């Protein structure tokens, strides 16, 4: 809640980058800020970072001239471009802060920090294709007689067609997190993305309460609100 | 170059006993320097133990780490459902900074039902072009499940789209959600729209179905 | 004339206040005196002792007008008497150190003999109260054992040692 | 041109002019020498305390011992005591009076004292009580023993070749020891020293064994001979600069053993501060060379107490309270009202 990043966006082949850091906690100038990125199911590879205060900076071989950290101390954020993008490309980077100086036994600081992190950003997933952005679509998935076992009634939101990943739902503006269940997006012979959230909820407070959900899709800038309640009948 | 790799590739234990993890070096790590992180279903990663070691703040009494030149163990205490995630390792004595394969903890539950839900398409989507079905499968374990989309009492596959969430953090369980999607020319002419799910741990088949153009 | 006890392997502090709320020069010695731990303005240095591995002193305090003296990893073999130099000053402080051994197995039979034997500095004079898990008290001298045990007395156990009007508890685990 | 004929009383340790001399170096070096980062014991409330933490700029500029002298404002004046052979503290014989004081050299270094007064008669060797081992003992040299300390410089590599699918020469890796540094001093001469140093010794301390040892113990930065030339921190292991026997050994004439000593250094960017208690971090090693050369025109010594006898009194390196380094040149000097 205090190393945040920007947002998630779609590049062209060949174009290049930038993810910025806003660090808003305590300390930005001594502390290093590495990034390591991890493609969709794969695990973490570190590319590099840079400590503001020195200026100097360690990067990872296999990024040869296409990695560029830079850091602006006055609005404490710690910057990374990466030029010509490719299908491996595609990934979620993480923008980790480094662990700090040893002050009661280490006697140096150099590169891009100690090595390890412990603050660490949400993590922006860029990714690499030639198609064009697209704003979902939100549809009601309202409660009936046919989906409520017991005392309990069940409704949601289908986010439907949309690129690229990823899209945030929340309930309430955050005041519903209990029984809220988003399932993982999949791809449509389309070439389009889609989505659900559920959430289970008592049904008699389906008529003392409202249930809104909050779609966001920050590849192309959209945020949607759909109240949902039971049909006209 | 110095690679590493972490066994076991998956561990599914239950709750209260301990876990065992791995990470194996290719070479011997300069100053015993090890990194140890936790990752939950989508999050982000979190320092776990540091120094091979010395244990990060706020981490539990749980958690602890032992290791020497390629031979490196974590040991996971009193386990929890919400101790799910995958586990990584990183060494950062000499560079590039190296992260292990990656380790996926998973959680091992009793036996658990799903209860079924049908969503019929909003009459927003309807009359715009396409229509989408929805069947829910609200909290259950075994990951293992079949799901049968009945149109008038004709099966039908290849046109349905599912996708499971991970494990709760707080009872383990699972949650799927197939969405069948079809066209509204194929949607009105059928009066019958049912959902059959198959589970292993479901005595028998349950069938949730509701009728085209009805509350 | 100040006594300070001290558990065995547990960490201790002795202390060494001053009148001004500055940082002036200090040491610590033992009752040999030999350096153990002083400093030099604003640097701590360690001497020529068998505590110097397990020695150390917050420099945080220093500047504020008391100096600390820590010792980690405590044995019996560092029980001694302590100085401190400072204003021209000798704030003298007796460290008597204790400590508890089971010579008896960890997992006694059903009616047996508990043995208890507790590590004393040479030439010391040593008094220890004991209690039973639920409720009986034991009393003795150099050593402290109960011949007449029952299967009710599983479980944590409590003695108190007491020397100079200062007391110190142990804790041990029975089955 | 007065003639007073009385007992004169001189001291160097419950001196002013000492400690009014090191509030003067700190604001010189907080505006010369200035860390990246900087940590103090934050201690408001007797409470026990926190740590405070300060960002700030750090230019790496060098910071040169410029002669200072300590000069009589109007209204007063300062006695130079110019005995042959002082012994620090007591009454002085022969006593003059100057306006200002002596060119002393600003150097902040422990273990060693560098670029100083030398004694032109004999080595003198004071303390505020010898039979007290905690009272650090100042020994000064009539012999400079020059001491060479460098580090190398950017001639690693030379050239780099464009290409435009890739590049050379930007791979510099191999963790290793890039802060190093070294020292050299003459083994004859240092030997030679050092045995003027147990002759005087044992004239104060004689039927007893004079023994040379490393550092007991402690903060890194008086384990271990620090200073600064260039903007870095050195720390040059003393352990073979300190390390030999003396209870049977007076004769002279010539030996060779190992050329000339080399001193293990390192430097480095987290400090322990000497002015206040706290720590402090620079920035990294200049890219350039960095070459140095002083005298080494006195030293520190602390000896080993103990009423536990062995007949061997063991003489380790001191330093680290820098108000000793500016009591070795003002040791013959004490502030006065003009009557
Ligand atoms: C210098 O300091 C000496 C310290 O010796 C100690 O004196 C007292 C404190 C005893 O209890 C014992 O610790 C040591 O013998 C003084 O004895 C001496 O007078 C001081 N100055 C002189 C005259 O040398
Ligand atoms: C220094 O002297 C001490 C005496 O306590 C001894 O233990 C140590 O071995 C000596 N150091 C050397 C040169 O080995
Ligand atoms: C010692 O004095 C010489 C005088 O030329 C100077 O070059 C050198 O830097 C001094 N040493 C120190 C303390 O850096
Ligand atoms: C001093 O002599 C040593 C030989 O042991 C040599 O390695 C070093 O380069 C010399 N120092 C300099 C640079 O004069
Ligand atoms: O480029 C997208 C922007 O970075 C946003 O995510 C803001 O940070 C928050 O609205
Ligand atoms: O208390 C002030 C805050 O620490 C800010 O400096 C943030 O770190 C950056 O806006
Ligand atoms: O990552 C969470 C998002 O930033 C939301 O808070 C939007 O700003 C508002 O729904």
């Amino acid at each position: 809640q205090l190393l945040e990043q920007s947002g998630a966006e779609v590049k062209k082949p060949g174009s290049s980058v930038q993810v910025s850091c806003k660090a808003s906690g305590g300390t930005f100038s001594m502390y290093g800020f590495n990034w390591v990125r991890q493609a969709p199911g794969h695990g973490l590879e570190w590319m590099g970072g840079i400590i503001p205060i020195f200026g100097t900076s360690n990067y990872a071989q296999k990024f040869r001239g296409r990695v560029t950290f830079t850091a602006d101390q006055a609005t404490s954020t710690a910057y990374m471009e990466l030029t010509n993008l490719r299908s491996d490309d595609t990934a979620v980077y993480y923008c980790a802060r480094d662990f700090g100086p040893d002050w009661e036994d280490g006697d140096s600081y150099d590169g891009s920090g100690r090595g390890f992190f412990d603050f660490w950003g949400q993590g922006t997933l860029v990714t690499v294709s030639s198609a064009s952005t697209k704003g979902p679509s939100v549809f009601p998935l309202a409660p009936s007689s046919k989906s409520t076992s017991g005392g309990t009634a069940a409704l949601g939101c289908l986010v439907k067609d949309y690129f690229p990943e990823p899209v945030t739902v929340s309930w309430n503006s955050g005041a519903l997190t209990s029984g809220v269940h988003t399932f993982p997006a999949v791809l449509q012979s389309s070439g389009l993305y889609s989505l659900s959230s559920v959430v289970t909820v008592p049904s008699s407070s389906l008529g003392t309460q409202t249930y809104i959900c909050n779609v966001n899709h920050k590849p192309s800038n959209t945020k949607v609100d759909k109240k949902v309640e039971p049909k006209s009948c | 170059e110095l690679v590493l790799t972490q066994s076991p590739g998956t561990l599914s234990l239950s709750a209260g006993e301990r876990a065992t993890l791995s990470c194996r070096a290719s070479q011997s790590v300069s100053s015993g320097s090890l990194a140890w992180y936790q990752q939950k279903p989508g999050q982000a990663p979190r320092l776990l133990i540091y120094g091979a070691s010395t244990r990060a703040t706020g981490i539990p009494d749980r958690f602890s780490g032992s290791g020497s030149g390629t031979d490196f163990t974590l040991t996971i205490g009193r386990l929890e459902p919400e101790d799910l995630a995958v586990y990584y390792c990183q060494q950062y004595g000499t560079s590039p900074y190296t992260f292990g394969q990656g380790t996926k903890l998973e959680i091992k539950r009793t036996v658990a039902a799903p209860s079924v839900f049908i969503f019929p398409p909003s009459d927003e989507q309807l009359k715009s072009g396409t229509a989408s079905v929805v069947c829910l499968l609200n909290n259950f374990y075994p990951r293992e499940a079949k799901v049968q989309w009945k149109v008038d009492n004709a099966l039908q596959s290849g046109n349905s789209q599912e996708s499971v969430t991970e494990q709760d953090s707080r009872d383990s369980t699972y949650s799927l959600g197939s969405t069948l999607t079809l066209s509204k020319a194929d949607y009105e002419k059928h009066k019958v729209y049912a959902c059959e799910v198959t589970h292993q741990g479901l005595s028998s088949p349950v069938t949730k179905s509701f009728n085209r153009g009805e509350c | 004339k100040k006594v300070v006890l001290g558990k065995k392997g547990d960490t201790v502090e002795l202390t060494c206040t001053a009148s001004q709320k500055k940082s002036i020069q200090f040491h610590w010695k033992n009752s040999n005196q030999i350096k153990i731990l002083g400093n030099q303005g604003s640097f701590l240095t360690k001497g020529p002792s068998k505590l110097n591995d397990r020695a150390d002193s917050r420099r945080s305090l220093w500047d504020q007008g008391n100096f600390p003296l820590i010792i980690k990893n405590l044995k019996i073999e560092d029980s001694d008497t302590y100085i401190c130099e400072v204003e021209d000053q000798k704030e003298e402080v007796q460290l008597l150190v204790f400590g508890l051994t089971a010579n008896s197995d960890t997992h006694l039979l059903q009616g047996q003999s508990l043995t208890l034997t507790l590590e004393s500095p040479p030439g010391s004079s040593p008094s220890v109260q004991c209690r039973s898990p639920r409720g009986k008290n034991i009393q003795g001298g150099k050593t402290l054992s109960v011949s007449q045990l029952e299967l009710q007395d599983s479980g944590t156990w409590t003695c108190t040692v007491l020397q100079n009007q200062k007391k110190v508890e142990f804790k041990i685990d029975i089955v | 041109v007065v003639l007073e004929n009385v007992t004169e009383h001189f001291n160097m340790w419950k001196n002013d002019m000492v400690e009014q001399m090191q509030e003067d170096i700190i604001s010189l070096w907080d505006q010369s020498l200035k860390p990246c980062v900087k940590l103090t014991p934050l201690c408001v409330g007797a409470g026990s305390c926190d740590t405070s933490v300060i960002t700030q700029a750090c230019p790496k500029i060098s910071f040169e011992p410029i002669p200072i002298h300590y000069c009589a404002p109007a209204g007063f004046a300062i006695l130079k005591c110019n005995d042959k052979t002082f012994n620090g503290k007591g009454p002085c014989k022969n006593v003059s009076t100057v306006q200002c004081t002596h060119g002393i050299r600003p150097v902040v270094s422990t273990q060693l004292l560098l670029n100083g007064s030398l004694a032109e008669e004999e080595v003198v060797i004071r303390s505020d009580n010898f039979t007290n081992n905690a009272k650090t003992i100042i020994v000064q040299l009539k012999e400079s023993v020059e001491i060479n300390c460098t580090r190398p410089n950017q001639n690693t590599r030379k050239s780099i070749h464009i290409g435009p699918g890739r590049a050379f020469y930007t791979t510099g890796e191999i963790i290793g020891d890039i802060r190093q540094a070294h020292c050299n001093i003459s083994r004859a001469k240092w030997n030679d020293t050092l045995k003027q140093i147990v002759i005087k010794l044992r004239e104060q301390f004689e039927n007893k064994t004079i023994v040379f040892n490393h550092s007991s113990g402690g903060d890194p930065e008086i384990v271990m001979h620090s200073f600064n030339c260039g903007g870095e921190f050195f720390y040059c292991n003393s352990a073979q600069l300190f390390n030999s026997t003396w209870n049977n050994n007076t004769e002279g004439s010539n030996n060779t053993e190992g050329n000339t000593i080399t001193l293990p250094c390192r430097i480095k960017q987290i400090i322990n501060m000497w002015q206040e208690v706290g720590k402090a971090m620079y920035a990294p090693p200049i890219r350039g060379q960095i070459r140095c050369s002083s005298n080494i025109t006195g030293l520190l010594l602390t000896r080993d107490g103990g009423i536990n006898e062995n007949g061997t009194e063991i003489f380790r390196p001191g330093g680290g309270d820098m108000r000793d380094n500016w009591r070795s040149e003002l040791y013959k000097y004490k502030v006065v009202k003009i009557e």
